């Protein structure tokens, strides 16, 4: 069928402040086709509607956009999900973040929280491995769902408390990370890791909202994470 | 360590606010049992609730909790909404002096009775 | 002179699995680099790898590297060196259990329904290898070794400059590679980053037909740079179709499935794979396994629906246990885009394009070669290539499965070891006039005042169709010559496309029309080498000529650039090394 | 845009525009029920003064909350207070591990909440009158 599009718009050279733009791409009413296509189509018909784009497939993290006021990947959210006749389907940048161009944000801040907690393992090297490091099934296990995060942003944009703090809070993703060394067999920084997490704000301003989970593409659960730093936290710091 | 921050670090805030949000819920839990087993209030039976060691020690420990729990409660607040550094502190000023007046006007109403 | 100028002792185009390894091994010896690229470094194509890292380790069971080049030797059709492979293959495990200590979340052994071993990383049965050696970490081995990397050059502070578009290398005076030109993406400014050391790991380009598995980036900006700028290109005709592409997707899905006990079936229930390898199965080689299934489709036999002929890849039957534990990955990209849960139902698979064995030659420290009036190797100064982008003659026509990404980290970290040493050896380069530099800024030059030209998006279309059509699974001359005079066509008519958007601050179109111009030059060197091989080879298959030529066409075909100017092909090859080697006979 | 330099890039941030669950609605709520509570306490401090100080006193609080416009001010305070009670329990629960981390199992305790101060606000209302 035809499709009517509200897109967010923005060019510090030509425009001063955003506007919103009416876009119509018809199209077959055959089968249904991922938010992606449809950008990719209506920038045939318009070049100057920028946005990121890769993989593809759910992979990558760079399409995170804010659509009819829910974050996602543009590459898998279909269609069929945001068509509701008579009403135009609403695509923004990602809130909070500073706006480079038409849907593309900056993501300076948010790279900047996930370097704050040292997203690399640290082995203080003491007992070395004839190969490689002792890793049971078991221990391996609990990286799971702590490792397959993509960085796309779609968590941390959706949480007020980073909105406030930006550069304060470390964020859904951050804490996120900062969970997969402080849990990880290979690492042993663990307790100094959590010396620098005891502030009051890196983790502590999580109020269990659970936006984060509510959007994550790859069904990741950051408050869950969170949740256990403040127990660690509580059992070095009580 | 933040100076408006009645912790010493975050987990010291967590802290003071679970401990204190449970001394609350009991306190309040007694004063409501109170009330609903009250029907019509005299003025005998109201001083006679108050005349007691119990009810004044424990109406005093929650006015002390409020002014710990209030304390880091609507800090975090204003660390999330006023930004500019002197309007807050002014906030946090008024804030404070107001929680420890409670419970010195507590103190004064509870002696009294 | 008005044009900005950043200096490095190294200068790594491309963020991607190779890339990294590089500019953290080169930042290891003490030398200044800077790291480009096009989006943010963990969005690289390598995020996507599944099946996993096949390096002899033992864990799973006793191994040892040299069975690691037979399988590999035998899977190339002899047309990979045995000195570069020997060289990955030996130098495997230590560069892997490197990746581990970096903190790698690799797969562990121990307790499973009917297995049982220590910590190792788990390897698994993968395609080309009598027996397991595929190191792997649930289906997603990519996105782990991207991302530990990118942890990496967090932890060693590597100066990366992100979404930074290489426009074309710049010449020196003496023909020599002196850095690059490159474009900020966000802002839009020009600036020439020059260097002693220009590294290129744009990886592959398989944007070039219309259903691929690679990404909207590979566009194979790489190969393009080295064209207009004078660089051959070996084998340039040698692409890989992967055997499980999502039919109707063009998405990727893990030959581990097969590993892990995948069946390949045709809708008369059998599994012609067991026909076609009668001892091999569906561990057959890359090459081989699409014909197969392809071939089922040619007799009308291949079995169809909404997705389109397609062949069932059946899953089910395994555990969905051992499904979610060691394809995760897989259950989702088949019920996302082929609707079908694999836990129940086979999934609608077919030959898509999938890696390019062609690329920039090169020796085993990474540098690029060219050759002499005479055709003899010279290398190129101030020029190297790792990873996908590159020819090292290891895949050589066919090549093995989860040896790509092996590929990346060994030759990679091969490339910084030995940087420093190669500086020395080429000695000092001179600096480069404004002409030279002026050179570089040509392609963007005519795109930006030409606006009234033609549409690219049907250039883009057109160009991806002829290569689909006639550069596909099975080819032949009379094919090759039509979408060879068809290209040149399309190439003048690309002359003439506009740039509508002339903005600043990010701008897609003006970065994808500028990938359009390698599309271009990639597409057609492809072809004119296509054409040219009178041999039915790995992936290269003629109905024409339906036997590999052992004494003709056992070389490596050397597309022979001139910048814009007419073309050229040549010849090269490799069969010596340590343990020895003989060709043979093929049989899967 | 400082003294003599331009250009701060805009951010999407219309609440309008942003949809948001309902376990973001239940936090928010928990936030300004507590600033309510906090100004709260001195109006009650105040009438239990008044309360206490003597008969007269007992008698010019028990008329005060006579006013139906003060009943239904000193209903919203023990409705809020109410809400903040409840909410901060699920709170403490989910911290410490009698409720779910799931976003399902956080809905649902979400409205199990509201359920709850409903019914309890109705009981103040009773209170008050
Ligand atoms: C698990 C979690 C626990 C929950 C926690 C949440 C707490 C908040 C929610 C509040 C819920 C209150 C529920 C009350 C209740 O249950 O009412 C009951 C109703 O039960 C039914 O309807 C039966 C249905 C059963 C179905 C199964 C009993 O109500 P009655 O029938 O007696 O109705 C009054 C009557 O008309 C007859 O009324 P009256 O004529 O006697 O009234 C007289 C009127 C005026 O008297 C005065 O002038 C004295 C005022 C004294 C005020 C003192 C304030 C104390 C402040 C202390 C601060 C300490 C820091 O009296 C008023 O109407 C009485 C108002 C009482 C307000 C009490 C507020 C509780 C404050 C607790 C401390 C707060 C702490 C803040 C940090
Ligand atoms: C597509 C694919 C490939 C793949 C796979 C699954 C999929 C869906 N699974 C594999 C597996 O299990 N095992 C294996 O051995 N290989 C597998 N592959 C293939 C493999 O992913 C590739 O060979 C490999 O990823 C290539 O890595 P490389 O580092 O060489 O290339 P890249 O990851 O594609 O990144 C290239 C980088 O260069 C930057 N770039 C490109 N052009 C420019 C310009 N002009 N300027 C600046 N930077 C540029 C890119 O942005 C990127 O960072
Ligand atoms: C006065 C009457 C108001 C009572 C409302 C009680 C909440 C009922 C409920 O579960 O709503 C769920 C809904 C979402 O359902 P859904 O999540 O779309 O679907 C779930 C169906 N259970 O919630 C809402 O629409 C928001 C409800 C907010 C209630 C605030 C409590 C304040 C009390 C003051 C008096
Ligand atoms: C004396 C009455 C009370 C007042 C004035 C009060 C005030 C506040 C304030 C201002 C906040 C912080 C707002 C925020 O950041 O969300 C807060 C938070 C909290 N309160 Fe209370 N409170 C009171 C009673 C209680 C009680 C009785 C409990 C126990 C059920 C409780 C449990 C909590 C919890 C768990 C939080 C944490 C919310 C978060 O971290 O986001 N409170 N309170
Ligand atoms: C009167 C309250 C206004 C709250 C506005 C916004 C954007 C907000 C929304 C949520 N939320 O959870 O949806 C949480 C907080 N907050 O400060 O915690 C917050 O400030
Ligand atoms: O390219 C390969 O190595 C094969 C691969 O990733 C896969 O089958 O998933
Ligand atoms: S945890 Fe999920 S939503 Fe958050 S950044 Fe990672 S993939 Fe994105
Ligand atoms: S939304 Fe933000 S407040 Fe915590 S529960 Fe998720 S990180
Ligand atoms: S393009 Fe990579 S997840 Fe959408
Ligand atoms: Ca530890
Ligand atoms: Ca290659």
């Amino acid at each position: 069928m035809r499709l009517e599009f509200s897109i967010y718009r923005y060019n510090p050279d030509v425009d001063d402040a955003p506007r919103m733009q009416d876009y119509t791409l018809e199209a077959d009413e055959g089968r249904d086709m991922m938010l992606l296509d449809a950008l990719i189509q209506l920038k045939e018909k318009d070049p100057s509607l920028s946005f990121r784009r890769s993989c593809r497939e759910g992979v990558c993290g760079s399409d995170g956009l804010n659509m009819n006021g829910k974050n996602g990947l543009a590459c898998i959210t279909p269609i069929s999900a945001l068509n509701q006749p008579g009403k135009k389907i609403v695509i923004r940048p990602l809130p909070g973040l500073p706006v480079i161009r038409d849907l593309v944000v900056d993501m300076g801040q948010f790279y900047a929280q996930y370097e704050k907690i040292k997203p690399y393992l640290l082995n203080n090297g003491q007992n070395p491995p004839a190969r490689e490091h002792l890793q049971m099934p078991e221990q391996r296990e609990k990286l799971d769902g702590l490792y397959e995060c993509i960085l796309c942003a779609c968590c941390s944009t959706s949480c007020p408390s980073f909105w406030w703090n930006p550069d304060k809070f470390i964020g859904p993703a951050g804490l996120l990370a900062a969970y997969r060394f402080l849990i990880d067999s290979r690492d042993t920084e663990t307790d100094s890791r959590l010396d620098g997490l005891s502030d009051a704000f890196s983790v502590f301003r999580c109020h269990s909202i659970m936006n984060c989970v509510s959007v994550c593409p790859k069904g990741l659960n950051p408050t869950r994470a969170i949740g256990h730093i403040k127990s660690m936290l509580l059992q070095r710091n009580a | 360590s933040n100076a408006s921050a009645l912790g010493r670090n975050g987990v010291h805030d967590f802290i003071l606010v679970r401990a204190t949000a449970i001394v609350l819920t009991l306190y309040i839990i007694y004063m409501v049992g109170f009330f609903a087993t009250s029907g019509e209030l005299t003025y005998e039976v109201w001083i006679g609730f108050f005349a007691s060691a119990f009810t004044k020690v424990f109406t005093l420990l929650a006015l002390f909790s409020i002014l710990i729990h209030a304390w880091i409660g609507m800090w975090q607040v204003l660390t999330d909404y006023v930004k500019p550094l002197a309007l807050r502190l002014m906030l946090q000023l008024v804030i404070v002096v107001a929680l420890v007046v409670y419970v010195i006007y507590g103190f004064v109403v509870v002696w009294g009775v | 002179m008005k044009l900005p100028v950043r200096e490095f002792d190294a200068v790594v185009i491309g963020a991607g699995g190779a890339g990294m390894r590089a500019a953290l091994q080169i930042s290891q010896s003490g030398q200044t680099c800077a790291l480009l690229s096009k989006v943010f470094p963990t969005r690289s194509h390598t995020v996507s790898a599944q099946g996993g890292i096949t390096v002899a380790l033992g864990n799973t069971h006793e191994d040892n590297w040299e069975w690691h080049m037979y399988d590999t030797v035998k899977g190339s059709d002899y047309i990979g060196d045995q000195d570069a492979i020997e060289y990955m293959c030996k130098t495997g495990p230590e560069a892997i259990l490197e990746l581990e200590h970096m903190g790698l979340p690799f797969s562990r052994l121990d307790d499973g329904r009917i297995y049982q071993r220590p910590f190792g990383g788990q390897s698994k049965n993968f395609g080309g290898e009598q027996a397991a050696r595929t190191a792997a970490a649930a289906d997603r081995t990519g996105h782990a070794l991207l991302h530990t990397l990118y942890q990496q050059n967090l932890k060693n502070h590597t100066t990366i400059f992100s979404e930074w578009y290489a426009l074309d290398l710049v010449k020196n005076q003496d023909g020599a590679v002196v850095g690059c030109t490159a474009l900020c993406i966000e802002t839009g400014e020009v600036v020439y980053f020059k260097a002693r050391a220009t590294v290129l790991a744009t990886g592959g380009a398989g944007r070039i037909y219309q259903s691929t598995t690679n990404a909207h980036i590979n566009t194979g900006d790489g190969v393009g740079m080295a064209i207009r700028a004078g660089v051959p290109v070996q084998d340039m005709e040698m692409w890989q179709f992967h055997p499980t592409g999502i039919a109707g997707a063009g998405v990727l899905v893990t030959e581990g499935c097969r590993g892990e006990g995948g069946y390949l079936l045709n809708k008369h229930g059998e599994r012609f794979m067991e026909r076609y390898a009668p001892n091999a199965k569906d561990l057959a080689g890359r090459d081989v396994v699409a014909r197969s299934i392809m071939i089922e489709i040619r007799e009308g036999r291949g079995c169809d629906g909404p997705w389109g002929p397609h062949a069932k890849l059946k899953l089910d039957h395994l555990g969905k246990e051992v499904l979610e534990s060691r394809l995760p990955g897989i259950l989702e990209l088949s019920r996302t885009f082929a609707h079908v849960d694999p836990v129940k139902e086979p999934i609608p698979v077919i030959p898509t394009c999938h890696y390019m064995m062609g690329g920039i030659p090169t020796k085993v420290t990474g540098q690029a070669l060219t050759v002499n009036e005479k055709g003899e190797d010279v290398v190129v100064p101030g020029l190297f290539a790792v990873g996908e982008i590159a020819c090292v003659s290891v895949h050589g026509a066919n090549r093995l499965g989860g040896n790509s990404l092996l590929d990346l980290v060994v030759f990679g970290r091969a490339a910084g070891l030995h940087l420093q040493e190669s500086i020395a050896e080429q000695g000092a380069l001179r600096d480069a006039s404004e002409s030279d530099v002026e050179a570089s800024l040509d392609r963007l030059n005519r795109w930006n005042n030409n606006r009234n030209g033609e549409d690219p998006v049907a250039i883009r279309k057109a160009l991806q169709e002829c290569m689909q059509h006639n550069f596909s699974v099975f080819r032949e001359g009379d094919a090759m010559a039509k979408g060879l005079e068809q290209l040149k066509v399309i190439r003048e008519r690309l002359k003439n496309a506009r740039l509508d958007d002339t903005s600043s601050e990010f701008n897609t179109q003006r970065v994808e029309c500028l990938e359009l111009d390698n599309l271009m030059e990639t597409a057609y060197a492809t072809a004119v080498s296509a054409n040219f091989r009178t041999e039915s080879r790995g992936a290269h298959s003629r109905f024409d000529f339906p036997d590999r030529d052992d004494e003709n066409w056992l070389c490596h075909s050397l597309y022979l650039p001139e910048s814009e100017s007419m073309t050229r092909r040549s010849v090269n090859m490799e069969p010596k090394l340590r343990p020895a080697f003989p060709p043979k006979i093929r049989t899967y | 845009m400082i003294r003599n330099v331009k250009k701060q890039r805009p951010v999407n941030l219309d609440l309008q525009t942003i949809r948001f669950p309902i376990t973001a609605i239940a936090s928010i709520l928990h936030r300004v029920s507590g600033v309510i509570t906090f100004v709260a306490v001195g109006i009650l401090l105040w009438l239990l003064g008044t309360s206490l100080s003597s008969p007269e006193g007992f008698e010019q609080a028990s008329a005060i909350m006579g006013s139906f416009f003060v009943k239904f001010i000193m209903w919203g305070i023990l409705t809020a207070l109410a809400y903040h009670v409840v909410v901060g329990i699920r709170h403490m629960m989910m911290d410490f591990g009698y409720l779910e981390e799931t976003f399902e199992a956080g809905k649902r305790s979400a409205k199990i909440s509201f359920v709850i101060t409903v019914v309890l606000s109705l009981l103040a209302g009773v209170l008050v009158w």
